[PDB]
RNA sequence: GGGCUACACACGUGCUACAAUGGACAGAACAAAGGGCAGCGAAACCGCGAGGUUAAGCCAAUCCCACAAAUCUGUUCUCAGUUCGGAUCGCAGUCUGCAACUCGACUGCGUGAAGCUGGAAUCGCUAGUAAUCGCGGAUCAGCAUGCCGCGGUGAAUACGUUCC
RNA sequence: GGGGCGGUCGCCUCCUAAAAGGUAACGGAGGCGCCCAAAGGUUCCCUCAGAAUGGUUGGAAAUCAUUCGCAGAGUGUAAAG
């Protein structure tokens, strides 16, 4: 909840000054956070993609639920049925406690990562990015999991502009590339 | 190389500082390519001498301590028959 | 898991077990120990919830993992932007060092196959 | 200045391994022969190492190259792509040379291919031979897994001329 | 539109059929001797296809976020409604 505080008492007011507002009260606000798996199959015989689910309750206490498909595919599996990857959304306290892990614990992990996101920017608002180890998150062993799956973010903001949207970022401590 | 230190031949030593203090000259051939690349060196185009003809070579910030006939292959790729 | 280089094994005395870190070799880990002075100690992993943690820092000071990877990477990127000739010989599948090819040398070229006949 | 070192590949010929009769560490111990003054270069010192600084002695049964290695004695790993093997490459050094990019050698550090004994087929060798471990020299500014030698350890089998 | 040969014989959709319906030809285009205990009944909820933008292993597409979408979707199977 700390960084929940936060926003309530240093990001806003100083967000505040930086342009005008109508009504006064307008704040740009986070939704909602979407992690995707994806998991890849490959080729449908995981053989149990479940196995993958239970990683993810790890990454965020929300209960993942597996996406069921619904449109085949030439090219890979499978026709509607024997779903593909997971989803989760967390919201209220959950939001920021996620969230103040993935600044102050997960992104700085990575190797190679030094900054990321320029033209991520949709132009309107959502922010995207991507998450390729499950090292990133401390809570998980490293004795678990072995294989390496994928993982997702996508942070929504209020804002109906994506230079509103960015700079309501940067004053959370997102890192960026510059 | 060893110390004390990488070793031009020293007539493109005092090429190129005639060519920095002044005229701002640029591109020059030269046969010997066993010279390295200097920090006074920089931003000049050569045409460096691989036997068959000439290549030009532009001099980035990133490039001192590689040879500067390195960067000419003499060699012709590749030649094979079927590709693919 | 794990403290220090990620992912250590288990079962096996504390410098093989460190070697296996990307970035930490044998003799490094024969410093690092002697700076240690574990004296081996201990075949399987009970070493000590403080020492472990002092020994850690040590490990910290060195680097490191994915990003050691990153500074060969940027390194390889370096070298092939810069022209070049040594980053072209890294993706000819010539061998960089200098070693022929008329023979042998299939580290990177692969085995198979054949697509000549005389006559 | 290049090239004789090409590179999708084939073949000939060597080297190193695929490991517990072993790997790694520590201690201990036994050679022969050859080379050396535009040379060998001890010892002392500096550097983890390679080497460097400095310099005694030696035209050599005197001194130097030079320490033999396998082995033995213990410690340790306990059967796996491994503390097996070292490839490939990165970084940082070093010797020689006006000069090490093409296209030299060596070292430190890091990276840790393939390979867990190999189809058809094929080679050597009757005893100090095969098996294997180190050393020296010719070559030579530098570059020897090749060649020529030196010694250590050291077997199995030979019924026989049916067949090649 | 002689017979023989070929093809056809029943049911269902549209057009030809001419703004009720009907309506012929060996006229023009298609389907069916099924399928489903659920895709039925009822109750409570939800809205598509495709496009653009951003994105890990995701490439023209498996998954996800967003503006756009009066239906360019889906409606077991084929057409009209």
């Amino acid at each position: 909840n700390r960084l929940k505080e936060k926003y309530n008492k240093e990001i806003a007011p100083a967000l505040m000054t930086k342009f005008n507002y109508d009504s006064v009260m307008q704040v740009p606000k986070i939704e909602k956070i979407v992690i995707n798996m994806g998991v890849g199959d490959a080729v449908q015989n995981a053989k149990a993609i479940d196995s993958a689910v239970e990683e993810l309750t790890f990454i965020a206490g929300q209960k993942p639920v597996v996406t069921r498909a619904k449109k085949s595919i030439a090219g890979f599996r499978l026709r509607e049925g024997m779903p593909i990857g997971a989803k989760v959304t967390l919201r209220g306290e959950r939001m920021y406690d996620f969230l103040d892990k993935l600044i102050s614990v997960s992104l700085p992990r990575v190797r190679d990562f030094r900054g990321v996101s320029k033209k991520s920017f949709d132009g309107r608002g959502n922010y995207t990015l991507g998450i390729k180890e499950q090292l990133i998150f401390p809570e998980i062993d490293y004795d678990k999991v072995t294989k390496v799956r994928g993982m997702d973010i996508v942070i929504v903001t209020t804002a109906n502009t994506d230079e509103e949207a960015r700079e309501l970022l940067t004053q959370v401590g997102m890192p960026f590339q510059k | 190389s060893l110390k004390k230190g990488p070793f031009v031949d020293g007539h493109l030593m005092t090429k190129i500082e005639k060519l920095n203090e002044t005229d701002k000259k640029q591109v020059v051939k030269t046969w010997s390519r066993r010279s390295t690349i200097f920090p006074q060196f920089i931003g000049h185009t050569i045409a460096v001498y691989d036997g068959r003809k000439h290549v030009p070579v532009f001099i980035s910030e990133d490039m001192v301590g590689h040879k500067l006939g390195e960067f000419a292959p003499t060699r012709t790729y590749k030649g094979h028959a079927s590709d693919d | 898991a794990r403290i220090a280089g990620v992912d250590i094994p288990r079962d096996k005395r504390v410098v093989i077990s460190l070697t296996y870190i990307f970035g930490i070799g044998r003799t490094t880990a024969q410093q690092v120990l002697k700076e240690a002075g574990v004296s081996e100690d201990t075949r399987v992993r009970d070493l000590t919830e403080e020492e472990l943690g002092k020994i850690r820092d040590i490990i910290d000071k060195l680097k490191v993992e994915g990003d050691l990877r990153r500074e060969v990477s940027l390194n390889i990127k370096r070298l092939i932007e810069i022209g070049s000739y040594r980053g072209i010989r890294h993706r000819r599948g010539l061998p960089v060092r200098g070693q022929n090819s008329k023979n042998n040398a299939r580290t990177r070229k692969g085995p198979r196959r054949t697509v000549a006949n005389k006559k």
